[PDB]
């Protein structure tokens, strides 16, 4: 289908820092992807981004009730729905399940770390060779969302392994206590 | 720190509306426009929080109206199309013989209009498929996940085929043992 | 136990 499209999106955003202590809303409008208009709890009133949101923001800041409701949003909204979520969002914590592989960079001269399943996404991973980090030669994925609420991300060290060496990949994770490690051997 | 989102999009000539909330960049539920109820992510989340769907549907309502009053300020000026970038990759470590998923990660893109065809050995698969709605970014595009899950063969290779208004071809990412 | 939706406004022609 040819027929020109046309969007129209709301974002009403909540932000937390430490906790609850400090919260911030943004009531956020967009046509296609230009954000025309915007209530922000720091200021109060709706304000607009663009001049396509200039009408916008006059007719709902005469609206006194519409602008009390969003005053107290960070408490009604935010607060609130950040207390019902918090234990499977917040709270949730998933450990990695660590597999470490060869490879061939061409047709082994690739070490894999793969770091599977976990939540949330902060996660620190090294590579050492008979107890010394290996920081030159290290690529990575990156960090992957899988979409179901588990990250995943590969760590790769280029090394020629000699006989009699032993590769450890270590990864720290809040999920765990202390650091979590699997050894490769040549 | 945290960051929890309710995104709306109500997008033309198509009709399509979409309702859901995000944490930190995963969906906590959307909600079934034609069967009206709300649709968990993860089941174990409808057991800890409830929501009233009904709600939802008056919200694309008026995201329905605003789009029509927003048109005609824009005078008619249509959406961009953006294309999708496209990533094919496992859940996990792929063993011969024990089950695994294949993940095609759809990314920033925009109309939220895509569709995506899994091909085995070039033929379309349909048993146990599985796909989340359009996920928001925040540039304001839009990602997508479709799910295979699969044993894994040194006989099968695998194709995620993507169409989409701002590609000229089908976008195919490949993937085998 | 109950998430709370944050209603969206209609917009002035
Ligand atoms: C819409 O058209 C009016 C004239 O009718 C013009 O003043 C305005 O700038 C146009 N806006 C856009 C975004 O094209
Ligand atoms: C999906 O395929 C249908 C035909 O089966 C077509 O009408 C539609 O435009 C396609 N969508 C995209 C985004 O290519």
């Amino acid at each position: 289908d040819t027929r020109p499209r046309f969007l129209e999106q709301v974002k009403h955003e909540c932000h937390f820092f430490n906790g609850t202590e400090r919260v911030r809303f943004l009531d956020r409008y967009f046509y296609h992807q230009e954000e025309y208009v915007r209530f922000d709890s720091d200021v109060g009133e709706y304000r607009a981004v663009t001049e396509l949101g200039r009408p916008s923001a006059e007719y709902w800041n005469s609206q006194k009730d519409l602008l009390e409701q969003r005053r107290a949003a960070v408490d009604t909204y935010c607060r609130h729905n950040y207390g019902v979520g918090e234990s499977f969002t917040v709270q949730r914590r998933v450990y990695p399940e660590v597999t470490v592989y060869p490879a061939k960079t061409q047709p082994h001269n690739l070490l894999v770390c793969s770091v599977n399943g976990f939540y949330p996404g902060s996660i620190e991973v090294r590579w050492f060779r008979n107890g010394q980090e290996e920081k030159t030669g290290v690529v990575s994925t990156g960090l992957i969302q899988n979409g179901d609420w588990t990250f995943q991300t590969l760590v790769m060290l280029e090394t020629v392994p000699r006989s009699g060496e032993v590769y450890t990949c270590q990864v720290e994770h809040p999920s765990l206590t202390s650091p979590l490690t699997v050894e490769w051997r040549a | 720190e945290h960051v929890i989102i309710q995104a709306e999009f109500y997008l033309n000539p198509d009709q399509s509306g979409e309702f859901m909330f995000d944490f930190d960049g995963d969906e906590i539920f959307h909600v079934d426009m034609a069967k009206k109820e709300t649709v968990w992510r993860l089941e174990e989340f409808g057991r800890f929080a409830s929501f009233e769907a009904q709600g939802a549907l008056a919200n694309i309502a008026v995201d329905k109206a605003n789009l029509e009053i927003m048109t005609k300020r824009s005078n008619y000026t249509p959406i961009t199309n953006v294309p999708p970038e496209v990533t094919v990759l496992t859940n996990s470590p792929v063993e011969l013989r024990e089950p695994n998923v294949l993940i095609c990660f759809i990314d920033k893109f925009t109309p939220p209009v895509v569709n995506v065809t899994w091909l085995r050995n070039g033929k379309p698969v349909t048993t146990g498929v599985s796909e989340t709605v359009f996920l928001p970014r925040e540039d304001h595009l839009f990602r997508k996940f479709h799910y295979l899950p699969f044993l894994p063969s040194t006989e099968d290779v695998y194709d995620c085929r993507v169409e989409h208004w701002g590609l000229d071809e089908p976008l195919l990412k490949h993937w085998e043992f | 136990s109950s998430l709370n939706l944050r209603e969206t406004n209609l917009d002035s022609l």
